[PDB]
């Protein structure tokens, strides 16, 4: 199954993602396209619903690595052969010579196989790495980005003031760069229909997370809306996919 | 019978495995490929193949194997010259009792050259008698691929050439006509970015007695079955592994040492055996210069 | 005149300028050299062959000078052909910035800039990678900036750029050095910024 | 350890409307900078008077550190902004924290309350 | 069977070839896209996103690509090739080249901070989104099953990742002569109307 | 290229000191251009950008001259290459700053590459 | 657009003002920084208009200016009428201080003409 969404975010004022910014300092330069004006990486996106999901998900396992205790070989095996695709993941990645139909053939096995295929059990049994994917693993959210033709580019200086004395400290002039907007349109495809997924979409309707630098001085600060955002679930590859409210899957 | 080939992408050529890599070795097409090629085109749109179908190796156009009495004058240089109508002014005395090592003397002047036989040279210009040349170079990159099921597992790379117009004699036959482009390489379905076959003038050239170019890599004899006997040989020693059908069971990777590509040999008889054009090899012509491309 | 050496890429720049700093006092022979620096499972044989072409290629037309040419194959396989396809394909005798044939002496004024001609250092870099790489990449960001601004545009831009980054730089710092190195003492538009990024990321690499 | 951004445990969301009492002037970062006003005019979004948050950030943080000054405690301290050997929170054997650090961040911590337009 | 297939990337769009002269953390193939990339990515969503009613290897090693041949079908390998066996069913070549470039660069957050981690710093090359990209799939076997298998693949690829999780968008720039040329079947119609026109307007 | 040719005959223009000065200043100052790129950018509009560069003249902080030849470049351009423009000479603009050149020395230099040969001699 | 009738209107409000002994325009930037600040005091454009013909009526506005100033501000938004005000004040603060006279630049009715007079010389 195949989840598509559409996401739109009514930011309060603008965003910021820099990138570069030149050198000599003084002022910051929003990252730049050259035709396309300006855009927000796909990274920075799936770095951000990263962040949301896994301040969702609230896993103490995530929070470590997934390095905290001692998986043993034998709930190792166990996985290996009660799920194929798992075991056809070990068999790719650490290789078919190493890791046999059934059995680990410890002999061949050394420390840093072991550690990859520990490495790997704990990843796959973390929600957050079977969404985003891991050093191995396959994936399964693809993001696109936000490039908007609009480039309403305004500058917002600040000075620092000394706190001895209320007056500019000159030594340096801040000057930061803000892309004003209104709705932010990204397309996201998911390719694992998780509750996970659902969850983190809710909390970034109520609450809303933010997007971008300086974040910490109102700049960005994205709501996801049920009104222009829209999904669409894909099952049967024979038929035309349709999308619907976003209300309806979320509320 | 003349073709071209209005290539102007990257194909690979003769691959050498190492490991897992390929890497170019022969800077031209060799005959082998490019009949395998065109074969494969002709099963393609019908499947009736014919092995009476002989082709050429295409070479980039205005270019040609170097022979021995085609040197450059010098020693690390890419400058190639010879007189016109060398083999004219060659050979001539072959019939008469005049000793090799005279006959071979390139002292034209001080500082005599030093030849390269088998190197792709391009005419430049007419410099009176003796002929401006400049050797070949092509462009060549390095393509190299994972392997994944998501998740890798293995490596593999590979070597493109980059060619310009390509030139090559063929055999008279429909089949040329009825194909227009041709999947060239070692891999066929996938890496190829264009190829096509366009059919020009009709060649008529002579095969008989006398010094003869031969352009492939000839062979003077196999498995006894004597094709023809030289006077002297000029070249170098090659190394053979294509393909030829023997009608009956086998007839594949016949691997033959033979004489590099563009040696220079005086033949003065030859057989009525099966020749072995169509096995890419013995393509021997006389000419008077390299201006026979023209 | 036949010379062969496999030393690791930490220490085969260094070594190759010690040894070639005084040969017209040792033998009295000018030296075209050329290195690369392919992946240990790389084949030999085709790596000899493009190391022979960039050395051939790497000759000064005056004769009076030896040469050094480096050429890092990260993410790439070597051969003769690909060689010569590169340097005709970048390198040009007009506006340039791959020299190719570059004289040993900058580059020993490039690796008493960098602070890399001591052995000592080179080798407190190489025996501790957790250090060496961040202290090696900390010296090469800058020149790696300039030169993707370089893959960014075309000659004229770059060489904005680079004018640019040298007026914006404060006194005393290695930007400036480093321009000032590639820039004066370059009579045609050719100046070596490959060359000199190729030559940080010799080093960079062997760690 | 006062880096503990990773774990998120609660988030609150504090939501008003800030009328001024007196004659507010936006702080007009737009120095000598005319836009479609007379003189040096007040910031603003899309022809909106807007205060800036960085304004308020620091407006607060120049607050929190006097209230901390003003504990006079061992405990709890401020570092100068231009200082870069200043840490937030010192895990010596009890620890040292800085409370303006801890709120509005460092160079060394991020911000915990994040304050908006 | 030529198949006019015009691809325009939804994002930065960007793949991995190389360059002895290269200083990007991510490099560019020096052509562009290759077709064997389309083509490994096209069996990979085949094989994940599999439609009902056929069989696919999944598999890398052709040691397993012959175990799973033991049985010997594997409707997927059959349209994309076995290792050994036939000498091919379709190919794919791009024509268009020139595309625009820029250099980006990345970083990697802290966990327990907010901000960058020291030294997690890393370039990256890209394509500029919203470039048509161009290629035709010939497809030269004799098979109507194996085409339908073909044409899902197209499909399939567009809810796909092609290069560091960048979203793509197929179009087919012809119907007329695909239904001319044979069976022109109602499920065929249909999704060929469904790749008929962009996912996303 | 061209532009770059456009972008220094540009700067060479304000690079003229101005008179009556205490300090040996330029004529156009560094927070002048900025503003120019600036408005530029946040009102996507060349006529707007005119009017301001004219506004500027009227106010004299910029160089009468300097803005007669910015009016007749942009007089019919487009959006995306008045951006490039601008950029191009807040470029050139900086170089002659940092690199501490005098008008006399450019003078009336015509090409970018031999702007860059002198500062490559010098 | 927008900026054509602020043109006029600004050349219309830079005709020399007569019985002054000294060379002005008929108007002054006062007035236009007066209009501008009541304009985004009161919030309105009736009493805009009020302070429009009031200020006409003092003997120092035009009476062909404010005939056209009052032709553009009716049925506009405040928004559009605050953008015509800043584009008037641009292109009068631009003439005085480049000092065009009058008699050469009455005969411009579009912006794109003033700016060419301007490029040209």
């Amino acid at each position: 199954v195949i989840q598509v969404f559409r996401l739109n975010f009514r930011l309060r004022t603008g965003f910021r993602v820099g990138g570069g910014q030149e050198v000599g300092d003084n002022v910051i330069r929003q990252l730049r396209i050259g035709v396309e004006g300006v855009m927000i990486p796909a990274s920075s996106w799936k770095g951000m619903f990263r962040r949301v999901s896994e301040i969702v998900l609230n896993s103490e396992d995530h929070f470590e690595e997934h390095s905290k205790k001692e998986v043993d070989t034998r709930t190792i095996n166990a996985l290996l052969k009660s799920d194929e695709k798992f075991r056809r993941i070990a068999i790719s990645k650490v290789g078919k010579e190493v890791i046999t139909q059934n059995g680990i053939n410890v002999d061949k096995l050394d420390s840093e196989s072991l550690s990859d295929l520990r490495r790997i059990y704990n990843e796959y049994n973390c929600p957050i790495e079977r969404l985003y994917g891991s050093n191995y693993f396959a994936g399964g959210i693809t993001i696109s980005d936000s490039v908007i033709p609009n480039a309403s580019i305004m500058e917002r200086t600040h000075v620092t003031i000394e706190r001895k004395s209320k007056k500019a400290s000159e030594k340096h002039l801040f000057s930061e760069e803000i892309i004003d907007a209104e709705k932010i349109e990204v397309k996201v495809i998911v390719r694992n229909e998780f509750e996970l997924w659902k969850n983190s979409l809710k909390l970034l309707r109520e609450i809303g997370y933010f997007i971008g630098g300086s974040k910490s001085r109102g700049i960005g600060y994205i709501v996801l809306d049920e009104k222009e955002s829209e999904y669409a679930v894909i099952n049967n590859f024979s038929e035309t996919p349709k999308f619907s409210e976003l209300k309806r899957y979320l509320s | 019978i003349l073709i071209k080939l209005k290539v102007k992408g990257y194909i690979t050529t003769q691959m050498r495995r190492i490991r897992n890599y390929y890497f170019s070795i022969t800077n031209y097409i060799p005959s082998t490929t490019l009949r395998g090629a065109i074969l494969a085109e002709y099963y393609n749109q019908t499947g009736k193949i014919d092995e009476n179908f002989y082709v050429s190796p295409a070479y980039p156009i205005k270019t040609a194997p170097a022979h021995y009495f085609s040197p450059a004058k010098e020693r690390k240089g890419d400058e190639f010259i010879e007189v016109k109508r060398i083999l004219e002014k060659k050979e001539k005395e072959f019939e008469a009792n005049k000793p090799i090592e005279e006959i071979m003397k390139l002292e034209i002047d001080g500082k005599h050259p030093k030849p390269k036989i088998g190197s792709l040279i391009t005419y430049e210009g007419e410099t009176d008698k003796e002929n401006k040349y400049r050797e070949f170079s092509s462009k060549s990159i390095i393509q190299m691929h994972v392997a994944i099921d998501s998740y890798k597992g293995m490596l593999f790379a590979y070597e493109y050439k980059e060619f310009d117009e390509m030139w090559a004699i063929a055999s008279d036959s429909e089949v040329i006509d009825t194909v227009k482009r041709i999947k060239i390489g070692r891999g066929k379905n996938r890496g190829n970015k264009v190829v096509d076959v366009e059919k020009v003038r009709e060649v008529s050239l002579d095969q008989s007695k006398g010094l003869l170019y031969c352009l492939s890599p000839c062979i003077g004899s196999l498995f006894g079955k004597t094709f023809f006997k030289a006077k002297y040989i000029i070249g170098d020693k090659s190394i053979y592994s294509g393909w030829f059908t023997v009608d009956s069971f086998s007839g594949q990777k016949p691997v033959f040492e033979t004489l590099r590509e563009g040696s220079l040999v005086y033949v003065e008889s030859f057989s009525n055996e099966k020749s072995l054009m169509p096995a890419g090899l013995n393509f021997m012509l006389r000419i008077s210069d390299l201006s026979s491309i023209l | 005149d036949d010379i062969m050496l496999l030393s690791p890429s930490a220490i085969a720049v260094p070594f190759a300028v010690k040894m070639f700093k005084r040969s017209l006092e040792y033998t009295g022979f000018t030296f075209k050299v050329g290195i690369i620096s392919v992946k240990p499972d790389h084949p030999v044989q085709f790596a000899y062959g493009a190391v022979n072409a960039l050395m051939e290629e790497s000759k000064i037309h005056t004769g009076e000078k030896s040469s050094i040419g480096v050429l890092v194959f990260s993410s790439t396989l070597a051969s003769e052909g690909v060689v010569k396809s590169d340097l005709k394909n970048y390198r040009k005798e007009k506006e340039s910035f791959l020299v190719v044939s570059n004289d040993v002496d900058d580059v020993e004024r490039l690796l008493n800039l960098m602070e890399l001609d001591d052995f000592g250092k080179l080798m407190e870099l190489y025996w501790n990678p957790e250090e060496g790489r961040k202290v090696i990449r900390d010296k090469i960001r800058s020149l790696e900036r300039f030169v993707n601004y370089a893959d960014t545009h075309d000659f004229y831009n770059t060489l904005a750029y680079l004018i640019r980054s040298k007026a914006k730089s404060e006194e005393n710092s290695l930007i400036k050095r480093i321009i000032d190195l590639t820039i004066k003492g370059r009579d045609d538009f050719v100046f070596p910024l490959y060359d000199y990024y190729f030559i940080l990321k010799s080093i960079r690499v062997g760690i | 350890s006062c880096m503990d951004l990773d774990v998120i445990t609660t988030v609150v969301k504090i939501e008003g409307k800030l009328r001024n009492e007196t004659l507010l002037r936006v702080g007009k970062g737009k120095t000598q900078d005319f836009a479609e006003a007379t003189d040096n005019p007040i910031i603003k979004y899309r022809d909106r008077p807007l205060i800036p948050g960085s304004s308020l950030k620091g407006a607060f943080r120049s607050l929190v550190e006097s209230y901390t000054k003003s504990l006079n405690d061992s405990k709890y301290y401020v570092c100068d902004l231009d200082d870069n050997s200043c840490v937030s929170c010192e895990e010596k054997k009890e620890g040292r924290y800085c409370i303006p650090c801890i709120l509005f961040g460092f160079k060394d911590l991020a911000s915990r309350v994040y304050i908006l337009d | 069977i030529p198949i006019k297939v015009s691809m325009r990337n939804l994002s930065s769009l960007t793949i991995a070839g190389g360059s002895t002269i290269s200083s990007i953390d991510i490099p560019l193939n020096p052509l562009g896209v290759p077709p064997s990339t389309i083509k490994g990515t096209m069996r990979t969503a085949v094989h994940n996103l599999l439609p009902n009613g056929y069989t696919s290897c999944g598999e890398v090693e052709p040691e397993s690509i012959r175990e799973a041949h033991k049985n010997g079908v594997c409707d997927v390998c059959k349209l994309f090739g076995y290792p050994d066996s036939l000498t091919g069913c379709f190919t794919i070549d791009v024509s268009k080249t020139d595309y625009r470039t820029s250099y980006i660069t990345r970083v990697s957050i802290d966990d327990k901070t907010q901000r960058a981690k020291e030294g997690s710093l890393f370039t990256q090359q890209i394509i500029l989104p919203n470039s048509d990209i161009s290629f035709t799939v010939y497809y030269n076997c004799n098979d109507e099953r194996l085409f339908k298998l073909l044409l899902y693949s197209i499909l399939d690829l567009r809810y796909w990742r092609l290069g560091r999780n960048t979203m793509i968008d197929v179009k087919v720039n012809n119907v007329e002569e695909i239904c001319k040329s044979v069976k022109c079947d109602e499920e065929i119609n249909g999704i060929l109307n469904q790749l008929s026109r962009y996912l996303w307007e | 290229q061209d532009l770059l040719d456009i972008a220094t005959r540009i700067a060479i223009s304000a690079i003229k000191p101005k008179p009556k000065s205490n300090k040996p200043e330029p004529y156009v100052d560094s927070s002048t251009i900025n503003s120019l790129l600036s408005f530029l950018q946040s009102r996507r509009n060349v006529n707007e950008l005119l009017l301001y560069i004219m506004r500027q003249a009227g106010r004299d902080e910029i160089d009468e001259e300097t803005g007669k030849l910015l009016l007749a470049s942009l007089k019919d351009r487009e959006l995306k290459d008045a951006v490039n423009l601008l950029g191009y000479v807040k470029w050139v603009y900086d170089t002659l700053t940092g690199l501490k050149v005098n008008y006399n020395n450019v003078k009336g230099v015509k090409t970018f590459k031999e702007l860059v040969n002198i500062l490559s001699k010098v």
